[PDB]
């Protein structure tokens, strides 16, 4: 019934929308309720066009609002998205009193605004608007009427909002500092404004929260106040003194005038900007400093001609904040933009077209991520903006609509240059904006101002330590990408300091566990030395209950708690208290993880609290599966996977959100044309910002985690806004590994209780030790670390040990060990030289033997065991006899024994299931084993993948089409109930790296593999695979066009060399062959040797002779044979 | 001495006034480097010409279905039309504006319209075909110091003219000063018509308000250096030549020496307007730009500006050299 | 013309058959054409599997390839 009731209380019960939309009344009378609901988009465009701040709501969002207008309780439910400043609508006896901000102040109106049925959201949002501009100026005016008059500063701030008093104290402070400026009389006025700013300080420590941050803007405001003050103080001359203050902002009231609302402006270097009384709430204030004001300066320049504003300059500056400060001065809020390569033409003309009717001031922040092409063609709209202000029209096209200009509204640009992934704008659009460098912000007098706020007893020592502390380290630590101590780093240190306060006690020792906190988990162990010992030089000096949650965590999930692992994870937890955005950077198989798991359910244990956690492969889907589309075809959007988890997320249907956290695992390499689309998610905006208008906040307990090995291609615009956790070395020995390995293993399956003693027994560390350390002397095709090839070792071992317990009740003790000890020297062969060639192999065998102890059961080339006694596969070979015309057959395999030994171990590998990588020349036989294997198997099917250049992941999720079946998260079975399906991979390694130098289909794999299931990208759900295994196989990544695979990858599967066959095997083979055909002339059967070996001569010296230095094409193999 | 040659022979030289006015054409590319654009000239030029000139940039589907539909307007009913960037559609250059252009080859039968095509000389290749029919033309700053205050005052209440011609040899010094990008400042930068145009507004802003002739020579030095100027400037040391220049042009002083050369006098309040200006163009044309004025002008070191005026010398001689001997 | 053509060759001659081009319906038409022509032939084949096997091995058989 829902489509119905849905479009029924959308179009249904409303007869006022059918003189637009007359077809889809008729056709829901007569019911295709889908296709009508997305007919409604041109009376919802309509509807945009009689509120122009709608544009940031979404077409559902404009139904359900437009729909409920009697009720009333979903229209303040977007005052977040529509205002901004605003959280909600205070509602009462079917009237308006009020509003409530973010921060939690409540604005009364002047007169309660009565609510009807029959009027529109437009109509009485549009009275609600001007409404809370009266409102707030008449704030203002009582205000400034009582300090005026005398009335002490500290009795307003409980009676106002924050912009009435803030405001008041603005142009109380501009009147008396210019009649000061009449003579030289500015002690007397300094004292005053330091005994104002003494008593707001002391009146901070006995305060509620509102009225606690409102102390604090103004003791920010008025400690700027204090600062000018005193620099005029210190002027020589009334010239100096004269030019000095030209150049700050002066707030003044046309006290003769009748117009009310435009009766403040702003001066500021002989310009006047118009104050809006726009409602902003109470925003956390920046501290004034020069390159703040010389900003305001250019900005306000640029404004006089209704020029765009413009900064630019390094990553991590203020460029954005300054924009919205300025915005806030001027008693108006800036609406943020994220550029995304994603916006084109049209998303750039319908965002200037909202700017434009609302009247609102846009920043477009990352402005250089724009392609060329949306440069070029955005300057025409651009100019005739600035040309309509400048001249006073009333109108302007764009997108082929005359829609109104509101005399009120700013473009201005964030943009940094000389980044990957960033373009340069045309010289025809860049002089239409004036540009202006913020290359350093002053860090010293910031930080002095947050701790004279925060209340520390030394502010200016303090200051001077952390900042000269900071320095030193940039200059001291070694040359390493992700270093950056600047304006982010001193913030996260500050903020860090203000919940550790009361630890501490208002001192040095607040800042020094601050700046551990935040530098060292980012510092190798060269900069840890470096940081200890500066921080020992410069500066001059309980955890229990969470370690026990993260030992319990560890234990109960069964990994080991290393002194490392345990340092690694206490660090990512105070880590994780304040940063919202973590990235986590290791080698291949380092523990990362297991690292972040561990800490989530520690976490979950203490708190009680729920954790979801989503893991999402970016580099596998593209953008518009991610981050969603908007369809131009019929200007519909789809939410990809990370909208639609953001957009669920707000939703909160059930509550369900409520006492939960939301973690969100990149589990993919950074990316900048990725990543950046999430800029202002990640700082201090806390917004999505999607190119069809959208405006999606970001709860307080939504974190998200990057992990990654690399940060080469990655922008300090990332590495700066996440705190980050480097991982020098693996987070546990090969010991530790092997327990937590072999103890899954086993919980995997009182005789699996002896066998366990039995196997752990066997896999003792004295020789396992020398085993590893003189495995990592060969030479491994394709290799992996040791660290990471252990899995195949323990998993192989079990398997194989297991596949025998069937006869296990019936031996005795010796044969027992006989038979564990052989599986095991095998399984630790093939797991540690299975990826070398056969003299190392042999060698490799030998050296087992050598370590395990001459004592123990020996392992020989060809050595197995039988249904039980040990024997060996040269005995068991049989000899075929063939028909003539079986060698035209393709699925003929003459047996032999390196044959039978490469086909034993990986059918056993292939039960064991892990995944399989073959290696080597081109004919040595690959794919012709691994058909003969399975062959003559009964539980595994085929599916071939050829891959190529520029094949993708729908290539190969295609080629399952036919072999398997979606059931209901969802999951994907093979379509027989008997046979699994064994999907092989020829020449994985061809497809080509991205601009990035990645391969998106083998991180596909990799997350087959890993995960055990992917991402359906149209419908944003989790598909679980249940019994398919992925096997694939190479040539050596040495030939030419073959692309290095990385470890990430590698590491989940083991590897085996397959070489050429030796000059007598081909011999035997080919005259083995010439046997069969010569029955045909049975009387020349005496020359089926030399004939055979006449063949192999010539191909071998052919090959030798004819390489591919002469041409590239000159490849020479068994298959000519 | 490169200067000798084309002084002693030729004695003509056109601009893009000249070009566009005495043309068979109707159609014209404009090309420039990066960070150089001359479609301020355009606009004068049609603002001169009393032309109502339409300026279509290309890179998307929308403006160049637009622009297809304006110039078939501009050519069947006439108008000035001005196409920016050709080069980042090229697919529609070698297509459309290809075909289209051979077709009004042959037409030339409406006498009231123009076309105007900008491009990049460090862009992409546009094609043959289209570049040899339509006259082509460069456009890159003035070379001589004298040349461009010339030109800029010829562009163009004593106090405000007074003033507008300080800001046109200032813009004029620190336009050449830019040439130095080894000893000038510390990294190269460019200034255009915005900046001047901007330091002129704002210099009118001060001059309403301060009917006493007491000029804030001082707030004028710092907007000028820090925010007309200085906000392109992200180096200290340039900031300081900046700021050193402006004390320099804008110091109040009763005669300025300028340059080594002319000494320019404050105005007499007494005087019109058009005898001021009369006075100033005076002072102008009078004068002569010596043979050093990259050093004494800008007062850099002689050795300095050696290298660099001599290695462009030898470049242009070698060319020379091997040109003449083929 | 493009690499995708490429792509395509590749697989052909790799596989006897491309899958992408007989996906969902596509698919299902080919099945029913495959028993048509089965009965049609006096053969027995009652499973995609070996309809599909019959396919694959019948265009290996016939079709060649020259570059
Ligand atoms: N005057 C100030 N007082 C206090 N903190 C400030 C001040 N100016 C900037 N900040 C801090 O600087 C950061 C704001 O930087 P912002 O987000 O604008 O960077 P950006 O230049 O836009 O970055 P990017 O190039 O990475 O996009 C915040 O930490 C803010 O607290
Ligand atoms: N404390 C520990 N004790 C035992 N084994 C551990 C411990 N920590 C990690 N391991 C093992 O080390 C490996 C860690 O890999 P993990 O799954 O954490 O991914 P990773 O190192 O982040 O790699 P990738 O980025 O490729 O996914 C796993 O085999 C895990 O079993
Ligand atoms: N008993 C045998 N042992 C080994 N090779 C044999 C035997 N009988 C025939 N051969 C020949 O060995 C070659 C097997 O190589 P195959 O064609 O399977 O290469 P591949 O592993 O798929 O190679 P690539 O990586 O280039 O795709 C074929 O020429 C096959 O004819």
């Amino acid at each position: 019934q829902f489509y119905w009731l849905d479009l029924y209380g959308i179009l249904g019960e409303n007869l006022d929308i059918q003189n637009f939309l007359p077809l889809e009344t008729s056709k829901f009378k007569s019911l295709s309720l889908k296709m009508i609901k997305s007919s409604l988009s041109t009376f919802l465009e309509r509807q945009r066009r009689q509120f122009p701040r709608f544009y940031f709501l979404g077409n559902d969002d404009l139904l359900k609002i437009i729909g409920s207008g009697k009720h009333h309780d979903q229209v303040s439910k977007f005052m977040k998205k529509m205002f901004g400043s605003i959280e909600s609508i205070i509602f009462f006896e079917d009237s308006i009193t009020g509003v409530r901000s973010v921060e939690g102040e409540v604005l009364n109106l002047n007169e309660k605004i009565e609510l009807k049925d029959s009027i529109q959201a437009q109509e009485w949002l549009n009275i609600l608007d001007t409404e809370i501009k009266l409102s707030v100026f008449t704030q203002f005016r009582d205000c400034l009427g009582q300090l005026k008059d005398g009335t002490d500063i500290e009795v307003v701030v409980s009676k106002y909002i924050f912009q009435a008093i803030l405001l008041s104290a603005q142009v109380m402070w501009t009147e008396l500092v210019e009649k000061c400026l009449q003579t030289n009389e500015f002690s007397k006025y300094w004292k005053e404004v330091d005994m104002k700013i003494k008593g707001l300080l002391d009146k901070l420590n006995k305060s509620s929260d509102n009225v606690k941050k409102k102390i604090e803007a103004l003791l920010v405001e008025y400690l700027h106040f204090n600062n000018v003050i005193g620099q005029l103080k210190n002027c020589s001359t009334k010239e100096e003194a004269r030019l000095l203050w030209a150049k700050v902002q002066k707030f003044y009231q046309k006290n003769d005038t009748l117009d009310d609302l435009n009766s403040v402006f702003i001066s500021q270097s002989g310009y006047l900007l118009q104050y809006k009384f726009e409602y902003i709430g109470i925003p956390e204030r920046l501290i004034y400093t020069p390159l703040l004001l010389v900003g305001f300066a250019t900005l306000t320049d640029s404004l006089h001609q209704k020029y765009g504003g413009c900064f630019f300059g390094p990553a991590g500056t203020g460029k954005t904040e300054t924009v919205k400060a300025f915005g806030q001065n001027l008693g108006r809020v800036v609406v943020v933009f994220n550029c995304d390569d994603s916006f084109d033409y049209q998303v750039l003309s319908r965002l200037l077209v909202g700017i434009t009717q609302i009247g609102a001031w846009g920043c477009f922040d990352e402005f250089n991520r724009l392609d060329e092409k949306v440069l070029s063609a955005v300057s025409a709209n651009i100019q005739q903006i600035q040309n309509g202000l400048q001249v006073g029209k009333s109108h302007i096209t764009l997108l082929e609509e005359e829609t109104p200009l509101s005399p009120h509204t700013a473009v201005f640009i964030t943009l940094n240059p000389g980044y990957n992934g960033r373009s340069e704008l045309p010289e025809n659009l860049k002089k239409s904006f004036r540009e202006f460098s913020m290359k350093s912000p002053q860090s010293g007098t910031i930080a002095e101002m947050i701790l004279q706020i925060m209340g520390f007893e030394d502010s200016k020592s303090l200051a001077s330590k952390i900042v000269h502390f900071l320095e030193l380290l940039s200059s001291k630590c070694s040359s390493m990408n992700h270093y950056h101590f600047g304006l982010r780093t001193l913030k996260g240190v500050l903020r860090n300091c203000s919940p550790l306060v009361s630890e501490f006690g208002e001192g040095e020792k607040t800042v020094v566990e601050s700046l551990k906190r935040v530098i060292l988990p980012s510092l190798g162990d060269t900069d840890e030395l470096v940081f200890k010992d500066e921080l020992s030089k410069i500066f001059d000096s309980n955890s229990k209950a969470i370690v026990q949650c993260l030992k319990d965590a560890g234990q109960r999930s069964g990994f080991s708690m290393s002194e490392e692992f345990l340092k690694k994870c206490m660090q990512f937890y105070y880590m994780q208290k304040t940063q919202q955005a973590l990235i986590l950077v290791g080698k291949a198989g380092c523990g990362k993880t297991a690292t972040w798991k561990t800490v989530i359910d520690a976490m979950a244990i203490f708190d009680g609290h729920a954790n979801v956690v989503y893991v999402i492969d970016t580099k596998v889907l593209t953008k518009e599966s991610l981050y969603g589309s908007m369809l131009k075809a019929t200007l519909e959007w789809r939410d990809g996977l990370f909208t639609s988890i953001l957009r669920r997320v707000n939703d909160d249907i059930t509550g369900t959100f409520k006492n939960s956290r939301i973690w969100v695992v990149f589990d993919s390499d950074l990316d900048p044309e990725y990543v950046e689309a999430m800029n202002s998610v990640l700082d201090d905006n806390k917004i999505l910002t999607l190119p069809n208008g959208e405006r999606l906040p970001i709860p307080p307990n939504f974190r998200i985690l990057f992990e990654t090995d690399n940060l080469d291609h990655t922008t300090p615009a990332t590495i700066t806004r996440c705190g980050l956790l480097w991982f020098s070395t693996d987070v546990c020995s090969i010991s530790s590994k092997i327990d937590h390995l072999l103890n899954k293993s086993y919980e995997a399956l009182f005789e699996l209780d002896k066998l366990k003693d039995l196997i752990s027994d066997s896999f003792d560390m004295a020789s396992l030790t020398n085993i590893f350390t003189c495995s990592n002397d060969l030479v491994h095709i394709l290799g992996v670390r040791t660290f990471n090839k252990l899995e195949t070792a323990v998993q192989l071992a079990v398997h194989l040990i297991s596949s025998y317990r069937q006869w296990f009740q019936n031996l005795d003790d010796k044969s027992l060990k006989d038979v564990i000890t052989l599986l095991i020297k095998r399984s630790l062969l093939y797991a540690l030289a299975g990826d070398s060639t056969g003299e190392s192999q042999r060698a490799f065998i030998q050296t087992i033997n050598t370590y395990f102890g001459h004592d123990s059961q020996e392992l020989s080339d060809y050595s197995t065991i039988v249904i039980l006694s040990f024997s060996s596969f040269c005995s068991e070979i049989p000899s075929v006899s063939l028909e003539a015309h079986e060698v035209m057959r393709p699925d003929i395999v003459i047996p032999t024994i390196d044959t039978i030994k490469h086909e034993k171990i990986f059918y056993d590998l292939l039960n064991s299931k892990r995944g399989i990588i073959l290696c080597g020349p081109p004919g040595s036989g690959k794919t012709m084993i691994m058909n003969n294997a399975l062959r003559n198997s009964s539980l595994y099917d085929v599916v071939g993948i050829n891959f190529s250049k520029d094949t993708t992941t729908e290539h190969i999720l295609s080629a399952l089409h036919r072999h398997t079946n979606y059931v209901t998260g969802l999951t994907l079975l093979p379509k027989s109930d008997i046979k699994n399906l064994v999907l092989f991979c020829d020449q994985i390694n061809l497809p080509k790296l991205d601009k990035y130098g990645s391969q998106n289909v083998v991180l596909f794999l990799r997350q087959l593999m890993e995960k055990q299931g992917f991402w359906k990208t149209p419908e944003n759900k989790w598909v679980t695979i249940e019994r398919i295994h992925i096997v694939g196989a190479c040539n050596p990544p040495t030939d030419p066009g073959r692309i290095p695979m990385s470890e990430r990858f590698t590491r989940h599967a083991a590897i085996l060399y397959l070489g050429y066959p030796s000059g007598k095997s081909l011999s035997q083979i080919y005259e083995i062959y010439y046997k069969a055909i010569f029955k045909l002339v049975p009387e020349f059967r005496s020359y089926t040797e030399p004939f055979a070996r006449a063949s192999v001569h010539l191909y071998n010296e052919c090959k030798a002779r004819y390489s591919t230095g002469l041409q590239s094409h000159y490849l020479f193999s068994p298959r000519e044979l | 001495a490169l200067n000798w040659f084309k002084n002693e022979f030729f004695v003509d030289e056109w601009n893009i006034a000249d070009v566009v006015a005495n043309s068979e054409n109707n159609y014209f590319t404009m090309a420039s480097e990066r960070d150089v654009d001359g479609t301020f000239k355009l606009i004068e030029l049609a603002k001169a010409s009393k032309e109502s000139l339409k300026i279509i940039p290309l890179g998307s589907i929308e403006n160049l279905n637009y622009a297809q539909e304006e110039i078939s307007k501009s050519k069947i009913e006439g108008g000035w039309i001005l196409l920016q960037n050709i080069q980042m559609s090229l697919s529609w250059v070698k297509t459309y504006l290809h075909k289209h252009v051979e077709e009004t080859k042959a037409a030339e039968e409406h006498e009231k319209f123009k076309m105007f095509m900008t491009c990049h000389l460090t862009g992409d290749k546009l094609p043959a075909p289209l570049l040899q029919r339509t006259d082509r033309v460069v456009y890159e700053d003035i070379p001589g110091i004298l040349d461009t205050v010339k030109d800029l005052w010829g562009s163009q209440g004593v106090w405000s003219v007074y003033c507008t011609f300080l800001l046109s040899w200032f813009h004029a010094l620190i336009t050449a000063r830019t040439r130095l990008v080894p000893h000038g400042f510390s990294k190269k930068y460019y200034f255009n018509d915005c900046d001047f145009q901007f330091a002129s507004v704002y210099l009118e802003n001060v001059l309403a308000t301060n009917s006493t002739n007491n000029i804030p020579w001082a707030q004028v030095r710092d907007h000028i250096a820090t925010i007309v100027y200085g906000g392109k400037i992200d180096e200290e040391k340039d900031l300081e030549v900046v700021a050193k220049l402006c004390a320099h042009v804008f110091c109040g002083s009763d005669n300025l020496q300028i340059v080594p050369g002319v000494r320019i006098p404050q105005p007499l309040l007494q005087q019109s307007e058009e005898e001021e200006r009369a006075r100033l163009t005076a002072i102008l044309s009078n004068t002569i730009e010596p043979a050093d004025s990259l050093s004494s002008w800008l007062q850099l070191p002689r050795e300095s500006i050696l290298d660099y005026e001599r290695l462009q010398a030898k470049e242009v001689a070698s060319s020379t050299e091997q040109l003449l001997q083929e | 013309l493009e690499t995708a053509f490429l792509e395509r060759m590749n697989t052909l001659l790799a596989n006897a058959d491309i899958p992408d081009l007989f996906q969902g319906e596509e698919y299902d038409k080919l099945l029913n054409n495959l028993r048509n022509k089965t009965r049609s032939l006096g053969l027995l084949l009652d499973t995609e599997q070996e309809l599909y096997d019959w396919f694959v091995g019948e265009i290996a058989k016939n079709l060649h390839v020259v570059f």
